[PDB]
């Protein structure tokens, strides 16, 4: 098959700045008819791919002129001038000159903004859950920047990793922020066995870790 | 151009499934259509294409198992899948080969329909409330299978300040949380409720967030 590579895999640009994504083809994408069917899709968080540019440089009249495509043969580039928040997401290049039709892994586009502290909130198990014999303690690390962050749980002062599930969201396009949730699940039996429960987050914006906790007692 | 996929679901290995793609906004019969799936690793992989005159073609990884087809009268693209295998699970989209009189290239993509091939059995979710200038509340949707699940607040009203995280798998059950932030005065003054829908198990669950005692 025809392998489609992309570069870079990640990218964080400041608004009003220009972003440049490259796509490398294992074979010339020039069709015997002379056309070059290489295209660029953009899949915004939680959405499906949108055709941005096709046949190397044609703008799928949907998107603006700040989106431009170029290249030839096996090398192609996409540039986004005066970047906007709505631009964040995953950019994919694709080829239709050859069957099977293939896509590249994509390139993530992040927006560069001012560091922002997380708004962590801890939530004791819910009354309904405990009746089921289960106990989950949730913690939210909302709207922070950069994406880099660390979460640490401690039961009565001791770090716990078993029964700790984590999830991160994509960069938000309304504020260029990031959010994370963490859940420490354990049986009611063990839950009612401890007094202190804590969620500890280490982030760039603060020297000492942002700690939130509560006591079952 | 409107493409809406449907029929996604959970099938056991070796099982079969029939996906549909309803089309509107363009002369469906004068376009080749295709199916592309996005893997959990998020890779897009073409899976089938049908021609205007009915010619059909696919990649070897799928030959003898999938069959594209079209119902021009009903304006529907179809995808019949047999001998499904665990590595088949993915989000399936129908795409249109839009460059009318000039070679293959995908125009529009549909909303996508989710399909999980696994031995794990579908399980309803348990929806627990998460209550404590700005206040944050949440909901814990836990122990369900398979994906997906929709979470809305106040029947869709509260949009801003919402964080529905991606569900995580710890066994054969998923679990996800969704948070919502509102002005302190907003609650418990006004009610805040999370509505959770799990099509697989045919289950809807509303949970009004009340103060804890
Ligand atoms: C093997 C095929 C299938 C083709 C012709 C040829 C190459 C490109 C395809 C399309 C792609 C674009 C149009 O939908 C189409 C109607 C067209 O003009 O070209 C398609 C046609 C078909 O399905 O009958």
């Amino acid at each position: 098959d025809v392998v489609m590579t992309q570069t870079p895999l990640s990218l964080s640009v400041s608004l009003g700045d220009q972003a440049s994504i490259s796509c490398r083809s294992s074979q010339s994408l020039v069709h015997s008819n002379g056309n070059t069917y290489l295209h660029w899709y953009l899949q915004k968080p939680g959405q499906s791919p949108k055709l941005l540019i096709y046949k190397v440089s044609s703008r799928f009249s949907g998107f603006p002129d700040r989106f431009s495509g170029s290249g030839s043969g096996t090398d192609f580039t996409l540039k986004i001038s005066r970047v906007e928040a709505e631009d964040l997401g995953v950019y994919f290049c694709s080829q239709s000159t050859h069957v099977p039709f293939t896509f590249g892994s994509g390139t993530k586009l992040e927006i560069k903004r001012a560091d922002a502290g997380p708004t962590v909130s801890s939530f004791p198990p819910s009354s309904e859950q405990l009746t089921s014999g289960g106990a989950s303690v949730v913690c939210f690390l909302n709207n922070f920047y950069p994406k880099d962050i660390n979460v640490k749980w401690k039961i009565d002062g001791s770090e716990r990793q078993n029964g700790v599930l984590n999830s991160w969201t994509d960069q938000d396009s309304k504020d260029s922020t990031y959010s994370m949730s963490s859940t420490l699940t354990l049986t009611k039996d063990e839950y009612e066995r401890h007094a202190s429960y804590t969620c500890e987050a280490a982030h760039k914006t603060s020297t000492s870790p942002i700690a939130k906790s509560f006591n079952r007692a | 151009v409107m493409l809406v996929e449907s029929g996604g679901g959970l099938v056991k290995p070796g099982g079969s499934l029939k996906l549909s793609c309803a089309a509107s906004g363009f002369t469906f019969s004068s376009y080749a259509m295709s199916w592309v799936r996005q893997t959990p690793e998020r890779r897009l992989e073409w899976v089938a294409t049908i021609t205007t005159r009915g010619y059909t073609f696919y990649p070897d990884s799928v030959k003898g198992r999938f069959t594209v087809s079209r119902d021009n009268a009903r304006n529907t693209l179809n995808l019949q899948m047999s001998s499904l295998r665990s590595e088949d699970t993915a989000m399936f989209y129908c795409t249109r080969e839009g460059l009318l009189l000039d070679y293959f290239t995908m125009d529009y993509w549909g909303q996508g329909t989710s399909v999980t091939v696994s031995s794990a059995k579908t399980t309803p979710p348990s929806v627990y409330p998460l209550a404590p200038s700005m206040v944050t509340l949440g909901c814990l949707v836990k122990g369900y299978f398979p994906e997906p699940v929709t979470v809305t607040w106040n029947s869709g009203s509260l949009s801003s300040g919402v964080h529905t995280f991606p569900a995580v798998l710890q066994s054969d059950l998923y679990t996800l949380s969704s948070s919502v932030t509102v002005p302190s005065s907003s609650r418990p003054s006004e009610t805040v409720t999370c509505n959770v829908a799990h099509p697989a198990s045919s289950t809807k669950v509303d949970k009004k967030i009340v103060p804890a005692d």
